[PDB]
């Protein structure tokens, strides 16, 4: 359906609002959108091995 | 390369330490420890922040791209179009997954090097009067108070 918010990215499955560099929803974009890929999990570690003490 | 400190000769981490990633644990005449080391963790935070911001800013944003149309007599160009789009899609997803899978061991070995260097510093400026015992501790042949604790730190 059609509604009246205002975004900067548009896909056939809805609109996107993010600043991440990658994207998963649909490979046809209008506006300024992050890059479409074909993966599921791109978690990136900033920290240590969580090793608890016994 | 695993430098040997995290889950190595040092046992697992500390729950009670809060405000950092690298700290000390003193047991002087009047208290217990769990105080951070704000020098080395600051360089760690700045390095990882520059790392993540660089990885963000290298990937360019894509502009408008709309699928096209063809009649029944231009199947050749349409197959060429589909080959182009799938080839670029495979190259980009390969580069993304490979970049993350190298960056993870890079940052874990970075933390391991930070632990080992912070241990070598404390050992090197306590060259005799320390009596190391195991898993990163020292036992102080002389007497020490909070002043010489911060003098170590
Ligand atoms: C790193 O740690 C050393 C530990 O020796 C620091 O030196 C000590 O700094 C404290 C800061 O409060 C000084 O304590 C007070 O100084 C005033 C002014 O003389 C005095 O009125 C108090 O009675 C008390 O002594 C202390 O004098 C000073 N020195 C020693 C031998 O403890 C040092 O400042 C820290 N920072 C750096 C960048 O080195
Ligand atoms: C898109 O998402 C961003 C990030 O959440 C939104 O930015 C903030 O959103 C909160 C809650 O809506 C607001 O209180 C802040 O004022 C927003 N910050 C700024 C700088 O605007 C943003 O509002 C979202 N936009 C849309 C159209 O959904």
């Amino acid at each position: 359906p059609v509604h009246n918010c205002d975004t900067r990215c548009q896909t056939p499955h809805g609109a996107l609002n993010s600043s991440l560099p990658f994207q998963n929803v649909h490979p046809i974009t209008i506006g300024e959108c992050p890059k479409y890929v074909k993966s599921t999990k791109l978690r990136m570690a900033t920290g240590l091995r969580n090793v608890p003490s016994i | 390369g695993l430098f040997g400190a995290i889950a190595g000769f040092i046992e697992g981490g500390w729950t009670g330490m809060i405000d950092g990633w690298y700290g000390y644990h003193h047991q002087n005449e009047q208290g217990s420890g769990y105080a951070a080391d704000q020098k080395s963790t600051q360089n760690a935070i700045d390095g990882i922040t520059s790392k993540v911001n660089s990885v963000i800013e290298k990937m360019n944003t894509q502009f408008t791209a709309v699928g096209k149309e063809f009649n029944n007599l231009e199947r050749r160009i349409e197959n060429l179009n589909k080959k182009v789009d799938d080839g670029f899609l495979d190259v980009w997803t390969y580069n993304a997954e490979l970049l993350v899978l190298l960056e993870n061991e890079r940052t874990l070995d970075f933390h391991d090097s930070n632990v080992r260097n912070l241990y070598e510093k404390v050992k090197s400026q306590l060259r005799n009067n320390a009596k190391e015992i195991g898993n990163g501790c020292f036992e102080f042949y002389h007497k020490c108070d909070d002043e010489c604790m911060e003098s170590v730190k």
